[PDB]
């Protein structure tokens, strides 16, 4: 099982400042098989980034992502109060499918 | 992706693109050939190529075994493909024999085809420069006809067996035999040179052709359509089967090649990339061929459609005329024919290896455990060499033309493609095939592949076949020699040797299976695993 | 591509059995693969099982392979997850997600249903 992990488990944040998150995998994931999901508190997760660079339908353009191999990251140009949610990276290259530990933005 | 590049680059440039496409385009009036060419390209060619690669990866076995997993009733498609490869290997090597003869003739201070003062030349010759200073003949054309071919008045007059060409075939077959038996293939640093040299030579030829004074008229003939007159079935079949011949589809080799890869590969990206680039190189070399033809038309004072033969010798007539118009013609002639030999030899190696594998897999106990593989390879090469000797005689050109038109091109490829697409879309199920493709590469084929397989390819193949039968026109060598009825029957025998495999296998498997007829068909339609 | 709703959640005893349902609407259910994703009370997401569009290919997480069975009703456009032996660690919130394209991820997620063991 390709275990994924994310570094900033808890990330205190203030409006306007740029934020970033990292995702790492125990095995080399293909660039096209990694996706990021947003989950607001009390709500189901929503697809946010797919293929490591393509923004989903509802995500604003302020979000971005990059990475390759076993190291990946997600970035925010300028955070806002509406961005306070938990983000999970997921690998789709091989079974069993695995999700990252998840990072929740405190504000 | 750069070495993937070099690998499949060695992959898509072949005697098909350099040689077959130009003379087929010239034979069908030029511009009118392109419309059915691209129509078949995007309608069927790429989807059938992707489909064949998907079968090859899905079964992870040879081209004959996959149909057992997909549809046991239609297992005859694999036998049809292997017999198509067997017939193709016999005659595809005569091109390398002619190339070897030309290369050996190139070791001279002056090229024999650059002027006409030699023994084999007719009194009617006039130098291309002096021809416009008519019954006169160009030195290159009569060199091709009389020195290399020594062409007979017809297929009914085989004449003497040309010993030099027989030894050329023997040399090429020895090279192939040693390479297959010893496993010699382009895998080291030589792969980069093998992949880049043909494109460099084609670029040089294209630049030389486009800079000729008469290039503009050749381009106009190459690109201007003639839909008002040239919409005969012959151009449709020629373009559609040229699409299926340039790709190694309907031959069953693409399944074996795809089986070498894994699901982690970027399938459906490599397929489209390789197919588009393989058609693009053909289209590009068309500019060079037709610009040389236009220069010949300007120099000789005759129409573009009359300057050169409407047959396989267009490559051996236009390109030598091109290298004649370059500094130190001997150097460019030697380089061009070395490039041609390498380009054809790699494809011949691939085809012969695929045939050997697809035949030993039918009896591994006897052909891989009871006897050495070397003996079987020697048997295959020797039998193919004796069969190919038939195209070395003075009348061998007619036999080669018949083999090219019927044995491994034409209605047989349409038959194989139609049965492949019909089976997969309707009998096996498009939904099932899409689900398998999802399981393998991660995404469904999409509307384009699916509608192509379901409707477009079957409609195109059946329409071309019926239009050919309704508006039938007999085959002719060049544009003046009419084949005898027995030669046409032999060509149709060559085509039917591949076409009849599916009905024969269907009936044989129906008979060999127990149970009622309805139960027989129902069980033999069930997939496996 | 509008609506997905789960149902059938409730309280059971350890070692019991429960069946979870996931209705689908707004899209052709038979043309898309469906996957079940599980969220533990610690909010950690864990994948459970995937069923292909036609149900011919099925995958399970290593921890639920011997106890969980996934099935679908293409005609009824309803997705079902069957549990035969619910352990103490199985208590969590279950989501049914659409995973037809592996290179695009789980496009939509359902409301979810909670499962508890006591
Ligand atoms: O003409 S090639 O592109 O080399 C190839 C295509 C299939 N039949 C001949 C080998
Ligand atoms: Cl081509």
């Amino acid at each position: 099982e390709n275990v994924l992990t994310q570094s900033p488990a808890i990330m205190s944040t203030s409006p306007g400042e740029k934020v970033t998150m990292t995702c790492r995998a125990s095995s080399s994931v293909g660039s096209s098989y990694l996706h990021w999901y947003q989950q607001k508190s009390g709500a189901s997760p929503k697809l946010w980034i797919y293929s490591t660079s393509n923004l989903a339908s509802g995500v604003p353009a302020r979000f971005s992502g990059s990475g390759s191999g076993t190291s990946y990251s997600l970035t925010i140009s300028s955070v806002e109060a509406e961005d306070a949610a938990t983000y999970y990276c997921q690998q789709f290259s091989g079974y069993p499918l695995t999700f990252g530990s998840g990072t929740k933005l405190e504000m | 992706k750069i070495d993937f590049v070099l690998s499949v680059a060695g992959g898509f440039v072949g005697l098909g693109n350099v040689w077959r496409f130009p003379y087929l385009c010239y034979k069908n009036g030029g511009g009118a050939f392109l419309i059915p060419y691209f129509i078949f390209l995007f309608g069927s060619g790429l989807p059938v190529f992707f489909l064949e690669i998907i079968i090859g990866q899905y079964t992870s076995e040879g081209g004959i075994t996959c149909w057992e997993k997909i549809c046991p009733l239609f297992s005859g498609i694999g036998y049809a493909s292997v017999v198509i490869v067997s017939l193709l290997n016999v005659y595809y090597i005569v091109i390398l024999a002619w190339a070897t003869y030309y290369l050996f003739q190139s070791f001279q201070k002056e090229l024999p085809w650059a002027h006409c003062n030699h023994s084999w030349n007719t009194p009617h010759c006039m130098e291309d420069t002096m021809r416009k200073n008519t019954n006169f003949t160009s030195p290159v054309i009569e060199f091709w006809e009389r020195n290399v071919l020594s062409l007979s008045p017809g297929i009914d007059h085989p004449g003497s067996l040309k010993w030099d060409l027989a030894l050329c075939l023997l040399l090429v077959w020895l090279v192939c035999f040693f390479c297959i038996w010893k496993g010699v293939r382009s895998t080291g640093k030589v792969v980069y040179f093998t992949a880049t040299f043909p494109f460099a030579m084609l670029l040089v030829l294209l630049v030389r052709g486009l800079t000729l004074p008469g290039a503009g008229a050749g381009i106009k003939f190459y690109l201007y359509p003639d839909i008002t007159r040239l919409e005969d079935p012959q151009v449709w079949i020629d373009a559609g089967t040229q699409i299926f011949f340039s790709y190694a589809i309907c031959l069953g080799a693409m399944t074996s090649l795809g089986s070498y890869n894994k699901y982690h590969n970027n399938v459906y990206r490599d397929c489209m990339l390789l197919g588009c680039l393989n058609s693009g190189t053909s289209f590009v070399s068309g500019f060079a061929i037709f610009s040389i033809l236009g220069f010949m038309a300007q120099e000789q004072g005759v129409d573009i459609a009359d300057v050169a033969e409407s047959g396989p010798g267009l490559a051996f007539i236009a390109y030598p005329k091109a290298v004649t118009m370059m500094p130190l013609p001997t150097f460019w002639s030697i380089l061009f024919f070395i490039m041609l030999l390498l380009l054809g030899l790699d494809s011949q190696f691939v085809e012969v290896e695929g045939q050997i594998t697809s035949l030993v897999d039918l009896y591994p106990s006897f052909l891989r455990k009871g006897y050495r593989r070397e003996i079987f390879i020697a048997f295959v090469c020797s039998i193919s060499y004796l069969l190919g000797l038939t195209m070395v005689t003075e009348g061998g050109m007619y036999v080669f033309q018949l083999f090219d038109y019927y044995a491994a091109s034409g209605v047989c490829l349409l038959w194989v493609a139609f049965f492949e697409c019909f089976v997969i879309a309707w009998i096996y199920g498009g939904n099932r095939f899409s689900e398998d493709i999802r399981d393998m590469i991660g995404f469904p084929p999409g509307p384009w592949m699916k509608y192509s397989w379901a409707v477009i390819t079957p409609v195109l193949c059946v329409g071309c076949f019926i239009f050919s039968l309704v508006k039938y026109v007999p085959l002719t060598y060049n544009k003046t020699y009419v084949y005898p009825n027995w030669a046409i029957g032999l060509g149709w025998s060559l085509a039917l040797s591949s076409m009849l495999c599916v009905p024969l296998v269907i009936v044989i498997r129906l008979c060999q299976t127990e149970g009622p007829f309805l139960v027989r068909v129902k069980y033999l339609l069930t997939p496996r695993e | 591509e509008v609506q997905l709703v789960e149902s059938g959640g409730g309280l059971v005893k350890p070692g019991g059995s429960l069946k979870l349902s996931c209705a689908a609407s707004g899209f052709t259910f038979s043309s898309y693969a469906m996957s079940w994703v599980r969220q533990s009370p610690e909010k950690r997401l864990e994948w459970v099982a995937e069923i292909s569009s036609g149900g011919r290919y099925i995958y399970y997480s290593d921890t639920v392979t011997g106890r969980f069975t996934i099935s679908r009703d293409n005609a009824r456009n309803i997705l079902h997850l069957e549990m035969s032996s619910l352990r103490s660690e199985d208590t969590a919130m279950y989501y049914c997600a659409r995973g037809e394209v592996r290179q695009r991820g789980f496009d939509y997620w359902g409301q979810g249903t909670t499962l508890t063991v006591s």
